[PDB]
């Protein structure tokens, strides 16, 4: 997320409804880009989300 | 000056209280001879409290 | 004693009653102004003066020569603009009248309450024959209205 | 983001010393060092306000800051002393006499050079660093005249990183010092335009709560830097802990700021009362929310009755469940909305911490914007202005290299300041001569 | 001393409705420095302020004062409470901080196009602000207290204002509202300083100077 | 007693006791200090209340440093600071007078005298030394063998003989080395660091810089062979608007936009320096080196690392000059102007591991105007003392080089004095001949402490002294290993003329003051409470 | 439970007041007459904070005790009123004064009304100021040679008189300069343009005067110049730095392009300000507030110099002494606000510290005096002393008038007096004539200090001034022989002598018109 304050702003009934399914398609996309380079394991300095 | 005394003192007295105040007055309503008035008070009452204990 | 500068004096007085309040406009809804172009600074200011302007207008329109005010702890009564205005028109202004009190001044007097200035009419002023604050030696002042037109029973 | 803590004169090195107390035992952290914890919660964020050295050990970010030796030598001997980093003690031989001058341009010019190489350091070992804190007094010297001369060199060096203060503001009914107003008025001038905020506490209310709440007919100071260290904790407790919306900073700045100069806030603290009363009070969410608008819990001498509230946030912590929080708000919000905010409508900020400060079963944290304030910066104003007719004990600060002008200046800008929080009430605005003719 | 009660209370004489006149004490100045004896106490043909101009650069002796008192502070302006400003095209945000500082300017221009040499304002008066005066040659004086300013209104003529709107939109300042005094002087009286207005044309005006061996003595004679 | 009887609680001391008071408060303070004075001096200790310890020889150093309260000490320990930041030596030999003066003065005024007498007496002896002294310095051509002996004669009686053999050569080497033509000396370009590791004959000096931190990224290179040194102090660290500002947007894919917008005004500047590191350092064969006043980001770190950059990070604002005087570089704030014309040069850089604390060196610059000298030692009160017989050799050698002249010293003068202020005192009229008697045996306090402590007898080596230069028109001094007469500039014994003039002013003003003194009293508020 | 009127307040009354008040009063005069005469002793006294303060001063001494006494409280007040109106003659109006209160217990005891005594004591005063006008002497301001004997009579008693040479040219230069007609016809002499600077080293004989001014300041950045021949110079009051406003703003952004260009916006707003400044083209630019780094490196690259962080009270004097005057708003800087009258501008090292330099102006109006000696303690002897001879110069440039020095005047109106008050008739002649014989106090403390017979010498001084034209004769101050002042040479201005019979003369009357005393009732 930006460093800068940063809130999610929705005016019509469809961004709120596509905003969560949007959320994590992005981030099955992320973690397959990294196992497909052949990565086993992945070690991180920081918190780990759900 | 005889009214600025008397409110720089402090006094509980209920019977003394009514003068210092009359001093006040004196100074609001003229200006001038607020001694004059507490003097002619005390001596008023003074006098007056002797016709008082003969039975008047 | 009156928020009036200059003015301590009225013969044949005609006394009109608010309870309305003379500020900038205020809705009951959280309300705010929002501004992103430097041209609307400019249009704020004069659109504020015009709307304080536009009621003193109405009220000198009728011949008013003696205001009442009505106390409010929510909202301003009576802002720096609408006193120098009425200052300008000759209107004798009294402010901070009490809330339980106001049914023994329209008693008096016979005025009529008034809440809204579309009913600001010739009809709700009552007619005194003078009004002046009288000045004690050293005790304060004080205010005095004579020669009521139509008495009450007080 | 990286913080640094500075403490500097007699009343800041020992809220400093006790605050760093009152962090260790929650983290896990020991008078060694180490770090005993079993919860990955702790050591999350544990970086934000600490060092790592090789070997597991901790060391806090603080620069401890006094002319004289003896304060320094207490700290240094007394309890978490050894934790501390060595270096970091800066002290000088001679103290400052609460002179403010001889602390602003005396002996404070030859201090700051060792001093600001030191910050330099700590700075280096930061990827980020957000921002400062700062912790003095207003009626000593070192705390007045140096801490001004200290922020004026820190706002040259450092462009933009955030300023944030927590200055204990006098009360003169406890005058001590018979040239106290002096010492004040200059400090706050300075404050003004340097700061981004100042929370200010008073020894009064510090004095109230214990002796008449609580107990201890006799409450030493000791006692009264734990209940300010209770109010460290947790205007500063977001920060070191993790939430769903990260609360930084800056974006207090923004948030509780609506204006640049109007910059001076008031906190609160409500579970802390008799012993007794602790116990046998049912600490429910509204009765402890309902200390937030008490007279009681202030710790302020400016009365809110007669006064109007800009903004208000709220910092809770504690296991709840999320209903009854908002419920009682929601009710808490409309109560007393009567005397509450002119044109500022809905300006509570929640905050909620899973775990509580250790110790009590319940504990929340407020913070309030005034219009009250300016009642306790009048009163301070016009003891001044009575000691400058009489050009009263002038020779101590004016013969010392100080020009005569510089007091007469800083009291237009204490006026200016009262005449900007006057202007937002509209209530203040409501003769003797006869002067009532014609026009 | 006589001498001069006597010509001070007959300086203030005030011709009232039919034919009662008054004579309103208390609206003479009486002001304390100690000094020199008490016989050299001096009595003033005009009106005396206990405050200084507010920068040093500016003048400080006016031969011919055209006297303008306002009520209002003289600062840079700032949108109310309820107005607030969003910005979403960063281009317009310089206009926007200009505007802070223009408007006050403007104000400033048509006060002193009418001639105006001295000002006097119950409200504080901006460090900016006190540039316009100095390069116009002008007096200007800040945090002046009400009931000195009703004073030098009625002796001087000048009419107090407390804003510069008038019956239509615009804001004006004619020059028939203009205060005029002889002379304007800021004196040097034991190791402080002071201003004084003299011979006001409207009515006349007085005010005493009292000097004494110290303040406690001092203090005696005024009361 | 006339100021009893309006504040009882106050403290005074009349007439006679006043002077009491003083004269035997002021003998108090040199009778601890004298066994300071000359290289046999016994080196004290001392012990704060955390438990601390200095060891020390100095004269101001004793003074702030031991448990006194008294208020005649501290007029004294005011003027030995004075005398100190200005001159930078002969703090002890001013204590010393002043209390021998005051001595004197009191034996002729316990028989009767008033004081005003003897004051008049002090001027006129002052008047005329200042004038005799005008005629006993040497003046040179300050060459550098010169030098040495002037710094050595200020390094011995500060440290052991061997030390000082090491030290006279760094700070004569150094002065000369930032010293352009007539332009003063400026000092602050002389930088003093301290490492705590292995002996302390290491001491040495180095033709550069030495900065105390280094390379903050893993793979940054450890030395290089070829480097151009950069030296700004524009921000490389991420930075917020001045004004309120917030991001709002839509869904999960508008936030990454704004999450990569919001560095590109950083990582603007971060490819305008590397733009110029490949046009310069064309092939992979010199160097790069960054040295910034602010702070950097661990993303411009990365950035940096990966082309070969070595970068420091928040330099102290002195050496934003220094650099600039060593390398030849300029020192700038943006980057809107990066020129190759504005990057120094130097020979060398690598980096120096001390366990906990690291330091990087700059050496081999072409020709530096400005050099550092490094401190090593085994513990931390040595590198203190170190550090103050080098400040007080610094000076003596600008001071040296300031003036165009050098005064003998070992005792040689105050004789010289002594002998031409006793032929003068026929001469003037009244009781003012016990003045001028009074300073002349003042001065002789210098020649006495010096052979009272080498372990000879005073009165007896004395007369030897004052044998010679009776008979012999030559300047002799006191030896310190045989107590024979000793010819002070053939052997190379030296004193600074700046600090000679100066004593011999501020001694005698206060004596001055302090003796006219009616009464010390304490009426006042008794706390600032 | 008890019954009370007035709640613990004390009270007395009586004859015992008349004689507690005079008691107090004689007290504090025997406190300071030591420090009378030119062979004078200093006394040292000790402050809350821990400072040694070594002066001869008569106000110094008092301003550092605390007393309880009502009476005491008067006698310390009229030191400062004194001090602060003509600044000379702190002593010799508390001298006065006791011994005017002292000769007046006499005739309370033989039952006289005080205000019997008060119509005699300002009936007196009136003759008093007469007779001083009549002996008083025209000095011509265009003699430089007569003004330094007028400042050398008033320092000759104090520390500096060794170098009292040098005091007199340093005093008198810096009033010369500090003079300035202005606007109409209004002629001052203020003295907050003259900035007294203290710096512990050196010797005392390197002192001077400055045409100009200095600073305890140094340059920004390194690169820029340490030495200009003839700046140009300008001064600003605002902030070279893009600073927030004031009017409840925020920035919504919602595009990529937003962000940068708020933030490139404000370094081009920097450069719309130094290019602004170097329209004008100048050499040094003054500031008030803090200058970014940014606004260095555009005016560092047009060569100026730049100095941050000034004091409102030294703009002023540069700006009074150079020629420029203050600007807030760099648009509207102009050719007329620009100073041009500097000769020099240069930065030294004065023991490990930087100082700025302004000196060799073509007409300066303000100057900066630099004072070098042992300690802090000496200096501050030396500036309480120089501004004694600086407020003793003005007080003659205002009202050119001398009158005779070391007791010649006061023998004279005691003389005027006496032959007056046996021409009038009633009660009233006692008291005129025991004021009169309290003024010779002044010499009889004169001949004590310095160890003389002050019974022979006093009778046969006033036996002297019995004759018909000896007014000038007083008593030399160091061998104790009556000797004429027309060849000594001492004088003093005349407006000191009439502030000290005039302040002397009111403080009696006002403690001679006490009866009783009311304490303790808590505001
Ligand atoms: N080798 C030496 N032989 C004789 N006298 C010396 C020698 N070295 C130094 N001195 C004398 O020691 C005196 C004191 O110098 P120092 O011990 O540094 O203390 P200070 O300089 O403070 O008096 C000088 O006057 C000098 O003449
Ligand atoms: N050389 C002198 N001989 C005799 N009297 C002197 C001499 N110098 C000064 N005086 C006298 O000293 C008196 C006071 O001077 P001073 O000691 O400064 O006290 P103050 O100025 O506080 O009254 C003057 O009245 C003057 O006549
Ligand atoms: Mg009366
Ligand atoms: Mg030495
Ligand atoms: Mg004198």
């Amino acid at each position: 997320i930006t460093e800068t304050k940063g809130t999610v702003l929705i005016k019509t009934a469809e961004e709120l409804m596509n905003f969560s399914k949007g959320e994590e398609n992005l981030m099955d996309a992320q973690v397959k880009a990294i196992a497909d380079t052949g990565a086993n394991v992945v070690v991180t300095g920081g918190k780990v989300a759900d | 000056d005889g009214a600025t005394i008397l409110k720089l003192l402090e006094v509980e007295h209920p019977a003394a209280k009514v003068l210092c105040e009359l001093a006040d007055l004196q100074d609001k309503e003229v200006g001038d001879g607020t001694t004059s008035v507490v003097i002619i008070a005390a001596e008023l009452l003074k006098n007056a409290d002797e016709l008082v204990k003969q039975k008047i | 004693k009156v928020s009036n500068s200059g003015i301590t004096r009225v013969e044949k007085a005609k006394i009109g009653l608010i309870q309305f309040c003379l500020s900038a406009p205020k809705t009951d809804m959280d309300n705010q102004i929002v501004v992103s172009d430097y041209a609307q600074m400019d249009r704020v200011l004069r659109e504020e003066r015009a709307y304080i302007l536009n009621l003193v207008k109405q009220i000198k329109k009728t011949g008013c020569n003696v205001l009442l005010i009505q106390k409010s702890i929510l909202r301003d009564a009576l802002s720096d603009l609408a006193l120098h205005f009425l200052n300008k028109m000759k209107i004798m202004v009294i402010k901070d009248i009490e809330r339980e009190d106001i049914e023994f001044i329209c008693k008096t007097i016979g005025t009529k309450p008034v809440a809204h200035i579309d009913q600001f009419t010739a009809d709700m002023l009552g007619s005194a024959e003078l009004a002046e604050e009288v000045n004690l030696n050293g005790s304060g002042k004080l205010l005095k209205i004579t020669g009521c037109a139509s008495p009450g029973k007080t | 983001r990286e913080i640094v803590h500075i403490q500097a004169g007699q009343c800041g090195n020992q809220i400093g010393a006790k605050f760093w107390e009152v962090i260790s035992d929650e983290h896990g952290i020991d008078p060694t060092g180490t770090y005993h914890g079993d919860s990955d919660l702790q050591l999350d964020r544990i970086s934000v306000y600490y060092n790592e050295a090789t070997g597991g050990k901790y060391v806090p970010r603080a620069i401890l800051v006094d002319l004289e030796p003896g304060t320094m030598d207490s700290v240094r001997s007394g309890p978490f002393g050894q934790i501390f980093r060595p270096d970091n003690f800066v002290f000088g031989q001679s103290g400052a006499g609460n002179n403010w001058a001889k602390g602003h341009y005396t002996e404070g010019a030859e201090l700051v050079d060792s001093v600001l190489d030191v910050v330099r350091k700590e700075a280096e070992s930061c990827d980020c660093l957000q921002g400062f804190q700062l912790t003095h007094s207003l009626g000593g010297g070192t705390g007045s005249g140096m801490g001004t001369l200290l922020i004026s060199k820190i706002r040259e060096e450092y462009p933009d990183r955030i300023m944030n203060t927590f200055s204990v503001v006098p009360s003169p009914k406890v005058s001590d010092t018979v040239v106290e107003p002096y010492n004040a008025t200059l400090s706050v001038h300075q404050l003004v335009e340097n700061t981004d905020e100042t929370y200010c506490i008073d020894n009064e209310a510090l004095y109230d709560i214990c002796f008449r709440t609580l107990k201890l007919t006799t409450p030493t100071y000791g006692d009264l830097n734990h209940l300010v260290s209770a109010t460290m904790s947790g205007v500063t407790t977001c920060l070191r802990f993790p939430g769903q919306l990260n609360a930084d900073l800056r974006k207090l700045a923004v948030n509780m700021v609506p204006f640049p100069r109007l910059h001076f806030f008031m906190p609160g603290f409500a579970p802390l009362t008799s012993r007794g009363s602790q116990q046998y009070r049912a600490l429910t969410v509204p009765e402890l929310t309902q200390q937030v608008f008490d007279a009681k819990n202030m710790m302020a001498a400016c009365d809110p009755r007669h006064g109007r509230y800009l903004t208000v946030a709220a910092v809770f912590r504690g296991r709840m469940s999320m209903k009854e929080v908002d419920e009682q708000m929601l009710n808490v919000q409309n109560k007393n909305s009567s005397y509450f905010v002119e044109w500022i409508p809905n300006n509570v900020k929640t905050a909620v911490c899973d775990i509580p400060p250790r110790g009590l079963k319940m504990a929340v944290t407020f913070i309030g914007n005034s219009t009250a304030i300016q009642e306790l910066f009048k009163r301070i104003s016009e003891q001044f202005t009575a000691m400058f007719r009489r050009k009263a004990f002038l020779h101590w600060y004016t013969g010392e290299g100080m020009d005569e002008m510089e007091f007469t200046e800083a009291e237009s800008n204490m006026n200016d300041l009262v005449s900007e929080y006057q202007q937002y009430q509209d209530a203040t605005a409501e003769f003797g001569e006869e002067a009532e003719e014609e026009a | 001393f006589a001498n001069m009660v006597v010509d001070a209370v007959l300086a203030i004489k005030y011709t009232d409705i039919r034919g009662q006149p008054r004579y309103p004490v208390n609206s003479v100045n009486i002001l304390k420095a100690h000094g020199r004896s008490q016989m050299e106490s001096m009595l003033i043909s005009g009106y005396a302020l206990n405050c200084v101009v507010g920068s040093q650069g500016m003048p400080k002796r006016i031969v011919n004062a055209k006297i303008a008192c306002l009520d209002f502070s003289l600062q840079k302006t700032k949108m109310k409470l309820g107005v607030q400003v969003v910005i979403t095209d960063p281009e317009k945000l310089d206009q926007i901080r200009q505007r802070e500082s223009d408007i006050t300017k403007e104000r400033i221009q048509k006060i002193l196009a009418t001639g105006a040499n001295v000002i006097l304002t119950t409200g504080g008066i901006d460090d900016m602000c006190l540039k316009y005066f100095v390069e116009a040659g002008a007096m200007a004086v800040r945090r002046v207290l009400k009931r000195d300013l009703k004073r030098i209104a009625k002796a001087s003529g000048a009419t107090i204002l407390s804003t510069l709107a008038n019956l239509e939109g615009e804001e004006t300042f004619e020059a028939a509202m203009l205060g005029q005094a002889e002379e304007v002087v800021q004196e040097r009286i034991c190791d402080d300083e002071l201003i004084l207005i003299k011979n006001t044309k409207a009515r006349t005006s007085a005010s005493i100077i009292l000097r004494g061996a110290n303040d406690f003595m001092c203090d005696e004679m005024e009361r | 007693a006339a100021v009893k009887t309006l504040n009882p609680k106050a403290e005074v001391a009349r007439a006679q006791a006043a002077l009491a008071v003083n004269i035997s408060a002021a003998r108090g303070l040199q009778d601890v200090l004298r066994t300071n004075l000359g290289p046999k001096g016994t080196m004290k200790m001392l012990v704060s209340g955390a438990g601390d310890i200095k060891l020390t020889k100095d004269g101001n150093v004793l003074l702030h440093e031991m448990q006194i309260q008294h208020p005649t000490a501290s007029l004294i320990a005011k003027v030995a600071t004075a005398q100190d930041d200005i001159t930078g030596d002969g703090t002890t030999s001013n204590v010393l007078i002043i209390g021998e003066l005051l001595k004197q003065a009191d034996l002729y005024i316990s028989e009767g005298l008033h004081p005003r007498i003897i004051t008049e007496g002090f001027e006129a002896a002052k008047e005329k030394a200042l004038q005799f002294l005008e005629e006993v310095k040497v003046s040179r051509e300050m060459d550098r063998e010169t030098l040495i002996d002037v710094a050595r004669t200020s390094l011995r009686t500060k440290v052991h003989a061997e030390l000082a053999d090491v030290l006279t050569e760094a700070v004569v080497d150094s002065i000369l080395a930032i010293k352009k033509q007539d332009e003063p000396i400026d000092l602050f370009m002389i930088e003093i660091m301290e490492m705590k590791h292995k002996s302390e004959t290491d001491t040495s000096l180095i033709r550069g810089l030495v900065l105390d931190h280094g390379a903050r990224h893993p793979d940054m290179k450890k030395r290089v062979e070829d480097a151009y040194i950069l030296t700004c102090n524009v921000s490389l660290e991420y930075e917020k608007t001045e004004v309120n500002s917030g991001f709002f947007y839509k869904s999960a894919e508008e936030r990454e936009k704004l999450v990569k917008a919001e560095r590109k005004f950083i990582e603007d500047r971060v490819k305008k320096i590397i733009e110029l590191k490949r046009k310069v350092c064309g092939d992979s064969d010199k160097g790069f080196v960054v040295i910034n006043q602010k702070g950097i980001d661990p993303f411009s770190l990365d950035a940096l690392s990966k082309e070969g950059i070595v970068a420091l990070r928040r330099a102290k604002r002195r050496n934003m000059e220094r650099l600039t005087l060593a390398c030849g570089g300029v020192a700038l704030n943006s980057f809107d102007d990066l020129s190759p014309d504005c990057l120094g040069h130097a020979g060398l850089v690598y980096e120096y591991t001390l366990g906990e604390e690291k330091f990087t060196f700059i050496e081999k610059c072409n020709n530096p105007r400005s050099v550092t000298l490094l401190i090593k030692g085994p513990n931390k009160h040595t590198l203190t003392q170190i550090k103050d017989a080098v400040r007080d050799g610094l000076r003596a050698v600008k001071n040296a080089i300031d003036d165009g002249c050098v005064v003998p010293g070992a005792g040689a003068v105050e004789v010289a004095m002594a002998e031409a202020l006793i032929k003068h005192k026929p001469s003037v009229k009244g009781r003012a001949q016990l003045g001028v008697q009074a300073f002349a045996d003042a001065l002789l306090i210098i020649p006495k402490v010096l052979a009272q402590n080498s372990g000879f007898d005073l009165q007896e080596t004395l007369v030897k002294i004052q044998a010679e230069h009776s008979e012999s028109g030559q300047l002799v001094g006191v030896d310190l290993n045989t107590g024979e007469p000793m010819v002070a500039a053939e052997v190379g014994v030296w004193d600074n003329y700046c600090v000679k003039k100066q004593l011999l002013h501020s001694c005698t003003v206060i004596a001055t003051n302090i003796l006219l003194v009616d009464e010390i009293m304490r009426a006042g508020m008794s706390f600032l409470k | 439970p008890v019954l009370v009127l007035s709640q613990n307040t004390k009270r007395e009354s009586g004859r015992k007041v008349q004689s507690g008040n005079i008691n107090a009063a004689k007290t504090i005069a025997d406190i300071i007459r030591t420090c009378l005469g030119p062979k004078s002793m200093m006394k040292m006294l000790l402050d809350p904070m821990g400072g040694i303060v070594m002066t001869n001063d008569g106000n110094a001494i008092l301003r550092e005790i605390q007393v309880q006494h009502p009476a005491a409280k008067s006698m310390i007040e009229i030191s400062r009123t004194q001090d602060e109106e003509v600044g000379d003659g702190t002593t010799s109006v508390i001298i006065l004064a006791g011994e005017m209160l002292s000769v007046a217990e006499h005739f309370l005891e033989q039952q006289m009304h005080p205000t019997v005594v008060i119509s005699a004591y300002r009936k007196a005063l009136d003759d008093m100021i007469s007779t001083l006008k009549k002996i008083s002497i025209p000095v011509d301001i265009s003699d430089s040679d007569m003004m330094l004997n007028i400042i050398n009579s008033s320092i000759t008693t104090k520390a500096i008189s060794r170098w009292s040479s040098l005091a007199c040219n340093i005093a008198l230069d810096a009033v010369k300069m500090v003079q300035f007609e202005e606007n109409g016809r209004k002629e001052i002499d203020i003295k907050k343009y003259a900035r007294v600077e203290k710096i512990p080293g050196g010797i005392i004989e390197d002192s001077c005067v400055l045409r100009g001014v200095m600073i305890n300041k140094d340059v920004t950045h390194p690169r820029m110049r340490r030495y200009i021949k003839n700046p140009r110079i300008v001064l600003l009051d605002s902030s070279l730095e893009y600073k927030k406003g004031e009017s409840q703003t925020d920035i919504e952004i919602t595009r990529e392009e937003d962000f940068t260009r708020i933030l490139q916006m404000e370094e081009e707003y920097i450069q719309q300000l130094c290019e602004d400044i170097i329209q004008l083209k100048p050499d040094v630019v003054i500031t008030e507030k803090g200058i970014s780094d940014l606004a260095q490196h555009y005016l560092m690259r047009a060569n100026i110099t730049a100095i941050r962080r000034v004091r409102k009270t030294d703009n002023n004097r540069i700006a009074r002494a150079c020629g420029a005057r203050i600007v807030s708003r760099p648009e509207e800087l102009r050719e007329d606000d620009v100073g041009t009258g500097a000769g020099l501008l240069e930065i030294k090292k004065i023991g490990d510290e930087y100082f700025t330099f302004i000196t060799d102006c073509k007409d300066p109006k303000a100057c900066t005096i630099l004072l070098r000696g042992a300690s802090k303690e000496i200096l501050s002897e030396v500036e309480r002393n120089l501004q004694d001879a600086m407020q003793v110069c003005r007080n003659v440039l205002l009202d050119p008038q001398l009158v005779p020095g070391g007791g010649a005047s006061e023998m004279a109106v005691a003389h005027a007096l006496t032959e007056k008050s046996k021409a009038m008739t009633g009660v009233e002649q006692w008291p005129y004539r025991a004021v009169a014989q309290a003024l010779e106090v002044i010499p009889r403390t004169l001949i004590q200090n310095c160890g003389a017979s002050t019974i022979r010498l006093l009778t046969s001084l006033r036996a002297k001034h019995t004759q018909e034209n000896c007014e000038t004769w007083g008593v030399n101050g160091e061998t104790g022989t009556l000797v004429d002042m027309k060849e000594l040479g001492i004088w003093e201005p005349l407006a000191v002598k009439l502030q000290t019979y005039k302040t002397a003369v009111e403080t009696a009357v006002l403690l001679l018109r006490i009866d009783d005393i009311v304490s303790g009732h808590k505001k």
